């Protein structure tokens, strides 16, 4: 919820060659948002 | 006679221009010409100015006609290049048929070199083993231009004062009897003094450094001075850098990038410049956008003939 | 409500399939006869309808390939995205389908014939002597047994930067779109090197992204309207008449956002997964991650109808972001006369709504249970403790059996439920 | 005798596609051979339904089946050609389609009135009846060449037909009738035209897809130029007049690009009266595609206006339109526009060519986009012939000064390109007195190839201007441009006097020049030792033995000594060239 701080480790240890930007994009502006 | 063989030469080079491909009796006759006037030559290949400098071309076969049109057609204007001749591009066959051709017909008066990617297990993961599959079906091909490639002089001393190769410097490397040291017959290494020559970069970072690419080394700028010194040299023609200027004045002017290839790998849009040696050795580019394409590019905003 | 039927299942019975037996589409044929099923590795493999007949294996044949980028060097895949068909030209019939990259036009056609007679060789090819021929013969036709045989016919390759997730033929049996993530090109079927990008929302860098393309339909009786979705939750209604650019609008289908829900993840569970046009041009039904939502094409700011698929998930949404199934592309097919429509759902269940008379089932694909022209009886899972007898508690639904991919007869009523290994394909009980 | 033949016949059923492919080019010989009752019988059978699926096998068989008129019997057997083509004409492909039909077009001429009726109509029939939407399409099209030659109730029954095909569903099938609408209407009486193929027209004219009503505009054109002028008014110019306002670019794109023909057939007095609001509409269309195309045809159609009110129309109503369009946004229009408005200055008078059509000129010449300027100037001839070009040279100058120095070679390249005709159209005081200066830093230029088109308008002008004026402006600049350091602009130099010799002329070429060049020959370059070779050996099929040996023949023998390989060679090669033997 209000932790997702942590959770963020995904986009954080996440190395992505070019795969769908959909993924990427949800919680690339999923952060931003709040943070 | 040698005539005949000249005109037979100069009608292929006419069906070139008609944009027709070849068989294998030509090539493997042409490959045995350039080995046997390859096998004589050193390391060192001695070009003599006045010359037209060329980097990178990485088989864009149109971009090279482009630079023929931009600097004359040969013989009248000498020519000379930097390696990088196969990865990340189309048309490497061509490319290098082209300048075999050109070279046999005009031995003394255009010079090639060997680069980085020039290299068995590089140049058989990109493109050019499946371009070679497409083109002939066989691996023969592969075998034969390896071979020319072995015998690439590694580095080319212009009358003496301008120093110019294609990967970079290394630690081990004073004084060019190393470079003639080497037996240039033998796969492109993963380590010593020749492939931190073939596969280095310039480092603006000052000192020592790691090369990403994990095969070389970056040389600072305290060698580069400290050669030029020992060796009364003034500038150090490079290139296999992507420069999306053309080309880049870096370490106090001691070290100039020259790509000619525009838009390398397609993506990036750069410039490309050609630093010819003019007669007084001064410095000119002529910078030439990407080519225009012939018919393209197939995605376009424009209406096309069914839609309209 | 029709009670369903066990009819069928395909694929095998062992739980360690490989990663290459994962279905990845499911798709009828204009006239029901025919369905296509491309699983991972390329593999489509066709199924005809028995002249209700069952459906036994017709065709089968790797199309895709595992190729290798040259440039970015990249491990470019071999996954089937979509699996659409065209209508019937003759004898044969044809079919689309897409890698991340590519998109070949196969076709399938039967073959009866054989030639029988030779001249300088014998009936097993071995030749006999040049100059003893005389009267020279011609060969002759004669029968043999049915040989299906698919072939690719062309090629459209290399346009597009980003990954492909969607097709649609024209309504006009001329051309056809494809949307990667970022473009739309508008292709022609019979020209396999030049397209014509139609739309693009790719900004001047790429660095302040927020929002891609994950759906794109055409309209099925205009020949002059697509409806590409949007990941943000609005659906533009573009128009290919007013200008020859359709990048501005003609409508913008947006749910004035309720603020009353308003939660964390309130715009990761609001992000459109598939647009699906209704059979006759009227409705456009969309599913998000949570509700399917039926909007109609003369209201733009609200939609008419909302069916909520599984709500008893809405808790569970902060532990569904650590596995990573929070993002799952689910898929809704209409009915075939615009009255009932499907979705799938998770634990192998697959909701099934009714539009007339407002009531809803869920049902249940799975094997150990369910015996042929048996009935599937509603399961009804239970999101409190109090669970008796009859009653799963959301503490027990197994989050790894997901029915994406799901199709429907276009005019009878039989469908195709694709979970993970298999292809059950519950009728209901003709009397 | 007969082994190739038997190599041949059996080589149409390998799996080689090249020789499959080749055997079925060959066809002919092995069916000579065969004979004429063994042909019918034995290969057209064969041939009838082939499972081969290549386009260029298929496309190939249906060209040869096309050129068999003679081999199957003669014009009495001519309809044994017909089942291995019908069954060509409805495969997947299409340009297989269109070549089975215009191979049975080809070959419905060998048939008899009852040979046809009894086989030919059948096969049209059957193909407009058929069950693919592909038999249907491909019989579309063979009705304008069996109408002709057909009884009565033979020619009720296929309009009938027509008729039946123009209301069918695929859209595939109402395209074909309207592709075929205007041919078929050709051959009809003119009381059943009006009364049959209009309503039909105006169905195709209505429709619910787009790509039918695109070509329902060309049916129109055809129709309109079937009919007579006391009707156009009440049968196709309500269709006409609906088709210019349509709601899809497409249509309206097609009206524009069809307006000349479109008013070629309405003729004048429906033109003025009536198109010249559509046109003026077409101008101010929202689109830009509209806009480029109704732009295009500017001139085409302010040509073809009556001769009564030219001039007042013209400058009444179409003025505005092409005074708002030089100011255009879009790049397209303006090219076009650029690259035609030079037709309308001979319809005025020149009067008002100089009243309001200078301005524009200057506007389009000061437009800061390339290929404007370039379209501007290509076609200066008109104003030049009209308005007498020496008027206008004060703003032309300017214009040209600053079009030839840009970034790119390739503006420089196309304005080089069209300097002679300016050149030519300018004059010769004027010309030395001003565009000298720019003449000689054209040949110093950088990229190669404005050297080269430096050097080919140098000779044209030379050509053009002869002897004298060349020797008393060009001959002592380029004789000093010998001095440059890069030995490039000294080999353009040679270029120039291999160029120019010819048309300097000997007497002082040889006095003056050629000392220069026997100068160069000893230049520290090798690239010039050998141009200086290759220039000998241009210049000698015009030099005589009293100056070769005694000045050319010591040049070469030492350079036969250099240490170049090149230079010996090209030596060598020019005294060969002297028709030595």
């Amino acid at each position: 919820l209000l932790e997702l701080a942590k959770k963020k480790l995904k986009e954080l240890e996440e190395e992505e060659p070019d795969p769908d930007l959909r993924k990427k994009t949800l919680v690339r502006n999923m952060i931003k948002k709040l943070e | 006679d040698e005539k005949v063989f000249t005109k037979e030469l100069d009608q292929w080079i006419e069906q070139l221009n008609e944009c027709k491909q070849l068989s294998e009796s030509q090539v493997k006759s042409l490959c045995e010409k350039a080995k046997e006037i390859l096998t004589k030559e050193s390391n060192v290949q001695e070009v003599r100015c006045p010359v037209t400098v060329c980097g990178d071309v990485h088989g864009q076969f149109h971009d090279l006609m482009e630079l023929f049109r931009i600097g004359g057609k040969s013989p009248d204007t000498n020519y000379l290049f930097m390696g990088d001749y196969v990865d990340r591009g189309y048309y490497s066959v061509e490319t290098v048929t082209l300048l075999v051709a050109l070279k046999v017909r005009y031995r003394e008066r255009i010079t090639i070199l060997r680069g980085n990617h020039e290299s068995r297990q590089i140049t058989q993961v990109y493109g050019f083993y499946d371009e070679c599959l497409r083109k002939y079906g066989n691996a023969n091909v592969w075998k034969y231009f390896t071979d020319l490639f072995d015998y690439l002089p590694l580095t080319a001393l212009v009358d003496g004062q301008i120093f110019c190769l294609h990967g970079g410097l290394s630690p081990s490397i004073d004084t060019l009897d190393h470079i003639r040291a080497l037996d240039r017959l033998q796969e492109v290494p993963h380590e010593g003094p020749m492939c931190d020559l073939l596969w280095s970069d310039p480092d603006d970072r000052g000192g020592w450094g790691i090369s990403p690419r994990g095969a070389g080394y970056t040389f600072g700028q305290d060698i580069s001075e400290t050669f030029n010194h020992a060796n009364g040299l003034t500038l150090v023609s490079r290139a296999h850098q992507l420069v999306m200027e053309g080309y880049n004045w870096c370490h106090d002017r001691n070290v100039v990038t020259i790509f000619s290839a525009p838009n390398y790998c397609y993506r990036c849009g750069n410039q490309a410049a050609i630093m010819e040696l003019d007669d007084t050795l001064k410095y000119s580019f002529l910078q030439f956008d990407p080519a225009p394409r012939r018919g393209e590019p197939h995605v376009t905003r424009r209406t096309p003939d069914y839609f309209l | 409500d029709i009670q369903w039927c066990f009819s069928q299942v395909k694929g095998a019975v062992d739980d360690d399939v490989a990663e290459a037996d994962i279905i990845s589409t499911v798709e009828f044929n204009h006239s029901g006869e025919l369905l296509a099923t491309g699983d991972k590795g390329g593999r489509v493999v066709i199924f005809q309808q028995e002249q209700r007949g069952e459906y036994n294996v017709y065709s089968t044949f790797q199309s895709h390939e595992p190729e290798f980028d040259y440039l970015k060097s990249l491990e470019i895949e071999e996954k089937i995205n979509k699996i659409r068909w065209l209508p019937q030209k003759n004898a044969a019939q044809f079919l689309l389908s897409t890698n991340d990259k590519t998109i070949k036009l196969w076709k399938i056609s039967e073959r009866d014939k054989r030639p029988e007679g030779y001249n300088l060789k014998e009936e097993d090819g071995r030749y006999r002597d040049p100059t003893t021929v005389t009267t020279l013969r011609v060969p002759v036709f004669r029968p043999m047994d049915l040989m299906v045989e698919a072939s690719p016919r062309r090629i459209f390759a290399n346009a597009h930067t980003y990954h492909i997730n969607s097709i649609s033929i024209n309504s006009d049996y001329e051309t056809y779109l494809s949307a990667d993530d970022l473009r739309i090109n508008l292709w022609h079927l019979e020209i396999t090197d030049r397209s014509f990008n139609i739309v693009d929302i790719k900004p001047a860098n790429m660095e302040e992204l927020t929002e891609v393309i994950t759906a794109a339909e055409f309209h099925p009786n205009s020949c002059n309207t697509f409806v590409y979705s949007s990941s943000k939750g609005t659906i533009r209604l573009c128009d290919m008449r007013a200008s020859a650019l359709c990048d501005r609008h003609s409508k913008l289908f947006e749910e004035p956002e309720d603020p009353s829900n308003r939660s964390f993840f309130s715009e990761i569970i609001s992000s459109i997964s598939d647009v699906k046009f209704s059979h006759s041009g009227r409705y456009m039904m969309t599913r998000d991650y949570l509700s399917v939502k039926i909007w109609d094409l003369n209201m733009e700011n609200r939609p008419v109808e909302t069916y909520q698929v599984h709500e008893y998930l809405r808790s569970k949404l902060c532990s569904l972001y650590e596995n990573d199934c929070i993002f799952d592309k689910f898929e809704c097919c209409w009915n075939g006369s615009d009255s009932v429509v499907m979705t799938g759902s998770y634990n192998n269940f697959f909701r099934m709504f009714d539009r007339n008379t407002k009531r809803d089932i869920t049902l249940e694909a799975s094997r150990e249970n369910n015996k042929p022209r048996t009935v599937l009886k509603p399961r009804k899972v239970c999101a409190s403790g109090k669970r008796k007898k009859d009653e799963i508690s959301v503490d027990s639904l197994d989050f790894n059996k997901k029915i994406l991919h799901t199709a429907w007869h276009p005019k009878e009523n039989i469908i195709a439920v694709a979970t993970t290994n298999n292809l059950y394909i519950f009728q209901d009980k003709v009397n | 005798s007969l082994y190739p033949i038997a190599v041949l016949i059996d080589e149409l059923r390998n799996e080689d596609v090249q020789l499959r492919l080749n055997s079925i080019k060959k066809l002919s010989t092995i069916a000579l051979a065969l004979g004429v009752e063994r042909t019918r019988s034995e290969l057209l059978p064969f041939l009838t339904d082939t499972i081969y699926d290549e386009d260029e096998v298929l496309l190939a068989l249906a060209e040869q089946l096309g050129t068999f008129t003679t081999l199957v019997g003669g014009p009495e057997y001519v309809h044994c050609l017909l089942p291995p083509l019908e069954s060509l004409a409805t495969v997947e492909e299409t340009v297989v389609r269109d070549k089975a039909v215009e191979s049975l077009r080809a070959i419905s001429h060998e048939h008899s009135p009852s040979d046809l009726e009894a086989h030919f109509v059948p096969l049209v029939k059957r193909l407009a009846g058929g069950d693919w939407f592909t038999s249907r399409t491909s019989a579309c099209g063979l009705f304008s060449v069996c109408y002709p030659r057909v009884s009565s109730a033979v020619k009720a029954e296929l309009r009938q037909y027509f008729r039946n095909l123009c209301s069918d569903d695929t859209p595939m099938v109402r395209r074909a009738a309207a592709s075929k609408l205007g041919e078929f209407a050709k051959v009809l009486e003119l009381d059943n035209v009006k009364s049959e193929i209009i309503p039909m027209f105006s169905n195709l004219a209505s429709d619910e897809q787009d790509s039918v009503r695109l070509l329902a505009v060309e049916a129109c054109v055809n129709i309109a130029q079937l009919l007579p002028q006391e009707d156009l008014e009440a049968l196709v110019m309500p269709t006409l007049r609906q088709a210019a306002e349509d709601k899809s670019w497409r249509v309206r794109y097609m009206v524009a690009d069809k307006f000349t023909e479109l008013q070629k057939a309405v003729g004048p007095e429906i033109t003025k009266t009536d198109l010249v609001p559509a046109f003026q509409n077409l101008m101010k269309d929202c689109e830009a595609e509209v806009r480029a195309a109704a732009s295009h045809k500017v001139k085409e159609f302010c040509e073809n206006l009556s001769a009564d009110c030219r001039e007042n129309v013209i400058m009444s109503q179409i003025l505005p339109c092409i005074k708002e369009l030089v100011s255009d946004a879009n790049q397209h229009v303006k090219s076009a526009l650029a690259s035609v408005i030079m037709g309308l200055s001979p319809i005025l008078g020149k009067d008002n060519t100089i009243e309001h059509l200078l301005p524009l000129f200057l506007a389009q010449l000061k437009d800061e986009c390339p290929e404007v300027r370039l379209n501007i100037i290509s076609n200066l001839d008109c104003v030049n012939e009209v308005i007498g070009i020496r008027q206008l040279s004060q703003s032309l100058l300017p214009a040209i000064v600053e079009l030839a120095e840009d970034a790119k070679w390739r503006v420089r390249l196309a304005i080089i390109e069209y300097m002679p005709l300016l050149a030519g159209q300018l004059g010769v005081e004027f010309f030395d007195e001003k565009l000298n200066s720019l003449c000689m830093a054209w040949l110093v230029d950088h990229v190669y190839a404005i050297r080269e088109a430096a050097t080919s308008n140098l000779k044209k002008l030379v050509e053009k201007f002869g002897k004298e004026w060349a020797h008393a402006t060009i001959i002592p600049k380029v004789l000093a441009m010998s001095g440059d350091p890069n030995y490039l602009h000294r080999m353009t130099t040679l270029f120039c006097i291999n160029v120019l010799s010819e048309v300097c002329g000997q007497d002082i070429t040889t006095k003056h020049m050629l000392p220069t060049v026997l100068r160069m020959a000893g230049d520290p370059v090798a690239n010039v030792r050998f141009n200086v070779a290759k220039s000998l050996q241009k210049i000698g099929p015009i030099l005589d033995n009293s100056t070769l040996q005694s000045e050319v023949k010591p040049i070469l023998e030492k350079l036969t000594q250099d240490q170049d390989v090149d230079v010996k060679y090209f030596a060598q090669e020019a005294l060969t060239v002297l028709s030595l033997a």
